[PDB]
């Protein structure tokens, strides 16, 4: 629900305002997956990590 | 994913009408009356049920199950 | 200005790891082609 | 500038030589005019004259 | 790449920091607002004295 | 009199406000000035209000009868110039050719 | 649409457009972009950071 | 062993990017700074085999 | 397949029928709380296959036994002397439908 | 005692405890996937 209008002086250069309880509602949230990995391997000697 | 349970911009309850919804459409209703006859009047709370898309529908169908 | 010799540079300008770097490459391969003129000439 | 997702960088001179050359010859209200032909150019921007 | 142009005429440094950028019309036209996790980073060797 | 505009207040050149200031009081004055005024004008326009909206950009009646007569005498003119050159009637202007 | 405002709780001296409209949230967030250095590694070859 | 209280509970430890070695018992560094290799010569890295090396 | 955090979040929500006016806010720390600045409910359903589903195997209503969670399985456990202040059926949530 | 890994097709059970290659016991799948841990976890509902 945008409205267009100068505001607070705080949104000169493209910058905008964001309504703080619509944040709280779940406006905007998101998330992000990151991967981690590792492995475990047997060398020519029969040895081996663990 | 999940209809959201309260709306944005307002802070109404919306949680609780998606079956509701989902059952006066399936009556061969249209979207505006149906949304009417829920009693949604702000059009900060319509666009909360009539833009949503159901998800968890979908993804539950490649969920493990025995 | 007719060159004989050859300063070979310390390793801090030349890591481990470039496994080793390249100028350690050209100077092994300098000395090898040495020893090759040198043996086969006599 | 513009605030459309821009970065700047920043730097903390670590001695006080270094810090009485940046204040008073880098400062910013000694910087007021330009030294192409002596014009001003921090001044009010948009928003402000509205 | 080589040293003249790489190195020797422009080099890294430490004790400097980068982030995004924001408006803030409350403040001075000489005054910069630093995150409180950055000053925590960044440290000035202070000599003690009387 | 008058009212500031970028000319008096913008940092375009000279008779700007904050360059008298600072040329004629000193960088202090100007550089409070700049404050007072970056925290003073949100105040004003922000309660006034000031937008922009579909009805700002909509075009008048009279203009669409202006342009409509301005387009076809500019097209007949066009077409006249052109037939004026493919018979070969068109004069040439004394600074190139007929093309 | 007439419009009252929330600070001073007096009307507004113009009417405000107002509606709805799609917003997208790109992949750049200021917390992943945050760094600051005071001390740390350098370089084997040029004892640089 | 810590020089400054002879106590031997010395923690490797790492500061927001400064790695150390301090006494875990008084704060006294014994060791500070680590030089390591960058993407820069990491895309040159080459292989020879030790036996190669060796003759 | 709702996630731990989204999940709280969703629970946060849901407005209660207590009477904010019979209680006191809870002081910095003390995580624990007691019968004087808090309540509780607790949550817990488990999905199981219908043993009397048709062979139609075809409405998710009839192939599966609570595979939906409403608000209404959120049971209030009474903490202290509270079961004898508040008479049954007054601490619950309001809507009774939210998914 | 031993730990269980569920199996990535059938979610049969699965212990391993030794060198012993990834495959199921029941069926021939090769994926497997712990089970969630057992103490609780604290979340603020903001
Ligand atoms: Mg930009
Ligand atoms: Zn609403
Ligand atoms: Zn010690
Ligand atoms: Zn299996």
């Amino acid at each position: 629900t945008v409205a267009v209008m100068s505001y607070s002086g705080y949104d000169i250069e493209d910058a905008l305002v964001l309504n703080k309880a619509s944040l709280d509602r779940g406006f905007g949230r998101c998330l992000v997956y990151k991967n981690a990995k590792c492995t475990l391997k047997r060398y020519t000697n029969q040895t081996f990590d663990k | 994913m999940i209809i959201p349970v309260r709306c944005f911009t307002c802070g109404k309850i919306v949680g609780n009408k998606w079956e509701a919804y989902l059952g006066l459409l399936q009556a061969e209703y249209t979207e505006g009356d149906a949304l009417d006859a829920l009693g949604l009047k702000r059009y900060c709370c319509r666009r909360m049920l009539l833009a949503h898309v159901d998800l968890i529908e979908k993804l539950l169908n490649y969920a493990p199950l025995e | 200005l007719i060159l004989t010799r050859l300063l070979v540079p310390p390793l801090c300008i030349r890591p481990s790891v470039v496994n080793e770097d390249d100028l350690t490459m050209k100077l092994t391969e300098i000395i090898f082609l040495n020893d090759v003129i040198k043996k086969h000439r006599i | 500038a513009d605030f459309d997702g821009d970065e700047m960088n920043l730097h903390l001179p670590q001695t006080e030589e270094a810090k009485a050359e940046a204040l008073v010859l880098m400062g910013t209200k000694a910087n007021l005019v330009t030294p192409r032909n002596g014009e001003p150019l921090i001044a009010a921007i948009q928003d402000f004259l509205t | 790449q080589g040293r003249f142009r790489g190195n020797l005429s422009g080099k890294r440094v430490d004790f400097s920091g980068r982030t995004v950028i924001s408006p803030d019309p409350n403040l001075r036209i000489d005054e910069v607002a630093v995150p409180v996790h950055v000053a925590k980073i960044l440290t000035f060797p202070e000599k003690v004295n009387k | 009199s008058g009212s500031m505009d970028k000319g008096t207040l913008g940092s375009g050149s000279k008779n700007n406000i904050f360059y008298i200031l600072l040329r004629d009081w000193g960088q202090n004055e100007a550089a409070d000035a700049m404050s007072r005024l970056a925290r003073l004008a949100p105040v004003y326009l922000s309660n006034r209000g000031f937008s922009i909206g579909i009805g700002d950009v909509t075009p008048g009646q009279g203009l669409l009868k202006a342009k409509y007569e301005l387009l076809n005498a500019g097209y007949k003119k066009c077409d006249e110039y052109i037939e004026a050159l493919n018979t070969g009637k068109l004069q040439q202007q004394p600074g190139c050719t007929a093309e | 649409d007439y419009v009252t405002s929330g600070i001073t709780g007096e009307p507004l001296e113009a009417y405000i457009y107002f509606g709805p409209v799609y917003y997208q949230k790109l992949k750049h967030m200021v917390l992943d972009k945050m760094h600051a250095r005071a001390r740390g590694p350098r370089a084997v070859l040029t004892r640089q950071p | 062993r810590c020089p400054d209280c002879g106590s031997t509970e010395l923690v490797e430890d790492s500061h927001y990017s400064q790695s150390q070695l301090v006494c875990s018992d008084c704060g006294c560094v014994v060791t500070e700074g680590v030089l390591t290799t960058t993407f820069s010569d990491e895309g040159n890295l080459r292989e020879v085999t030790y036996s190669r090396s060796t003759g | 397949i709702v996630q731990d955090e989204i999940l709280a979040h969703r629970l946060g929500l849901i407005p209660i029928h207590a009477d904010p006016r019979l209680f006191e806010y809870r002081n910095q720390g003390d995580e624990e709380g007691t019968e004087i600045d808090t309540l509780q409910f607790r949550l817990q359903v488990r999905c199981t296959r219908n043993p009397h589903a048709a062979k139609d195997s075809s409405d998710p209503n009839e192939l599966y036994v609570n595979h939906k969670v409403y608000t209404r399985h959120m049971t209030w456990i009474p903490l202290g002397n509270q079961a004898d202040l508040f008479p049954e059926g007054t601490i619950r949530p309001v809507h009774d439908d939210i998914l | 005692q031993p730990m269980i890994y569920i199996c990535g097709e059938c979610h049969t059970e699965n212990e391993i405890k030794s060198r012993d290659p990834i495959r199921c016991r029941e069926c021939g799948y090769r994926i497997m996937y712990k089970k969630r841990t057992k103490r609780l976890v604290v979340f603020d509902a903001r």
